């Protein structure tokens, strides 16, 4: 049971990573006024997702 | 003061003559990134061949 | 004759400033979809567009 | 049961199968500068999911 | 009990059915190169999901 877990956080890790870059990648074009706030309130709660899974 | 009208608007022309180049000049080099691109596309054969035509 | 030629100054007085605010707007097209490039988010293909634009 | 999960397991083999030939395809035009690396991180990721599965 | 899993798998025997038509479907127009072989392996996978339900 403790190895299903093991991988199954393994699975989260990366999700994590998609989110955050996914994150990073849209704040930098943010600075300019990137797509509206609206994706950065799109992006950062995901992300908030993730870090809580 | 026709010919005065006319040559000015030659020379007028000309200029337009000179930004329409440089215009299409760039349409094309788009239109053959975009070009390579698809047929990367196919490549591992995303697409159909006629798109790439 | 002389009322045609006078109404034809305003028309294009017109059309003038209205491509002129037509640029900036796709300026900053440009501009915007360049940032998103400079991130990553999209093909260079994109660019070339908004250039051509 | 252990019937059950040697079915149950057989799906993810042909999953992973599915995202795996993805990824590669993906790359393999990536090296053209393919899409961004949005969808390069769209497919690393997924990869990674189905190889937790 | 075993009526409910009798009729259970009456549905996916259903949808065994659909994925195998669509892949069929797909392979007979693939002869002529369907719409890429990204189809192919996206009806390929599917049947062999149906096929481990």
């Amino acid at each position: 049971t403790l190895m299903e877990l093991r991988a199954q956080r393994q699975q989260a890790e990366a999700e994590l990573k998609l989110a955050r870059v996914t994150y990073s990648r849209q704040q930098r074009l943010a600075q300019t006024q990137a797509v509206s706030q609206q994706d950065l309130d799109n992006a950062a709660t995901e992300m908030a997702v993730k870090q809580a899974q | 003061r026709s010919v005065v009208q006319t040559v000015r608007s030659s020379f007028n022309n000309i200029n337009a003559s000179i930004s329409s180049i440089n215009a299409y000049k760039q349409a094309v080099v788009s239109a053959q990134s975009s070009l390579d691109a698809m047929e990367a596309g196919y490549s591992v054969g995303t697409r159909t061949i006629v798109d790439v035509l | 004759n002389t009322a045609t030629a006078y109404f034809n100054v305003l028309n294009a007085i017109d059309v003038l400033s209205y491509t002129q605010a037509q640029k900036e707007a796709i300026y900053r097209q440009l501009d915007q979809t360049t940032q998103r490039f400079n991130v990553g988010l999209v093909a260079i293909t994109d660019v070339q567009n908004a250039r051509a634009q």
